[PDB]
C-alpha cells in the first residue's frame, strides 16, 4: 500500500494519485 | 515535494496538495 510505495521507498506522483478519490 | 520518502504527516500533506478537491484516502495498514 501507500506506506511501502511512498514511505519505505521513494514516492512518485503516479503512485500518490492512485490514492486520490 | 513528491519525489522523496514521505511518511506520516508528510505523506498526508502531499496527498492533500496533489489530490486537491478530489480528496484522498490514507490507509497505512493494508
Amino acid at each position: 500500500g501507500i506506506v511501502e510505495q511512498c514511505c519505505t521507498s521513494i514516492c512518485s506522483l503516479y503512485q500518490l494519485e492512485n490514492y486520490c478519490n | 515535494f513528491v519525489n522523496q520518502h514521505l511518511c506520516g504527516s508528510h505523506l498526508v500533506e502531499a496527498l492533500y496538495l496533489v489530490c486537491g478537491e478530489r480528496g484522498f484516502f490514507y490507509t497505512p495498514k493494508t
